[PDB]
């Protein structure tokens, strides 16, 4: 209904060059764990899992996302339960209207209006 | 309206753009494969990261009319307006170029990067474009 009104603020902010955008995984992620996403925007088919794994020798312990194993979940699902941890609200979208498309085939699926800008250097 | 973020599997060209603006200001712009440099510029009198790394990547959509081209920058930037081409402006200049560069290749698939082709490539065209910026004044 207004998926469109939110993907259009995200879209103006590239098109308004103000650099609080953030999009793809990394940049996504790096961004939440800095108190910078004010809006996560994603893909409700995102395709992304979530795998932790073992560190062979070590009792220690490495996620990963991809598209010996502890624990497996899609990313979408991690997001949603856990989202509320860097405060952030959360939109899930689609991509049967033309800027939830746009967003899908261009951005990945997964990005995030930000509080600042923020580098990626 | 053909343009993904992911490769194309039939592409005859997988391009790596940069243009980085340097600390001493300095202005290099370039486009490379894996391992060759195809085209390198050094840009006006200190002018900025974001203009460089879209007329690096113009420029590689010029060079790739009517081929099949997959281009990789590092600039969200360049790769975010180019993703959102559907539309006071900054860079108004650079993003029309850019705008009409889109519809040159027959195939074209830009794609962003943070020793696999993807980490070299990338590698090698801030390379050239930081070395077409420091050894070369200018016009």
């Amino acid at each position: 209904i207004q998926e469109k009104k939110l993907i259009g603020r995200y879209f103006d902010e590239i098109s308004q060059d103000t650099g609080k955008y953030c999009f793809g995984v990394e940049d996504t992620l790096k961004a939440l764990e800095m108190g910078a996403v004010e809006i996560l925007i994603v893909y409700e088919n995102l395709d992304i899992m979530r795998y932790v794994l073992h560190c062979q020798g070590t009792e220690e312990e490495k996620i990963l996302y991809l598209t010996e194993l502890i624990e497996s979940m899609p990313l979408l699902e991690w997001f949603a339960n856990n989202y509320k941890k860097f405060g952030a609200t959360l939109e899930i979208v689609t991509d049967k209207s033309q800027e939830g498309s746009q967003f899908v085939k261009g951005f990945g699926g997964i990005g995030g209006i930000l509080r600042y800008r923020v580098d990626f250097q | 309206p053909d343009l993904t973020d992911q490769p194309l599997p039939d592409a005859d060209h997988t391009w790596y753009t940069d243009g980085s603006s340097l600390l001493q200001r300095k202005a290099g712009a370039a486009v490379t494969t894996e391992t060759e440099v195809i085209w390198a510029k050094a840009l006006p009198a200190g002018t900025s990261a974001q203009r460089a790394e879209l007329i690096a990547l113009t420029q590689a959509l010029k060079m790739a009319e009517g081929k099949k081209l997959n281009v990789y920058t590092d600039s969200r930037y360049a790769f975010a307006t180019a993703h959102i081409h559907g539309e006071e402006i900054k860079n108004k200049d650079e993003i029309l170029a850019l705008l009409k560069a889109l519809f040159l290749p027959k195939r074209l698939s830009i794609i962003h990067c943070p020793h696999s082709a993807e980490a070299r490539g990338n590698r090698m065209a801030d390379q050239a474009a930081r070395k077409a910026a420091i050894t070369e004044t200018p016009d």
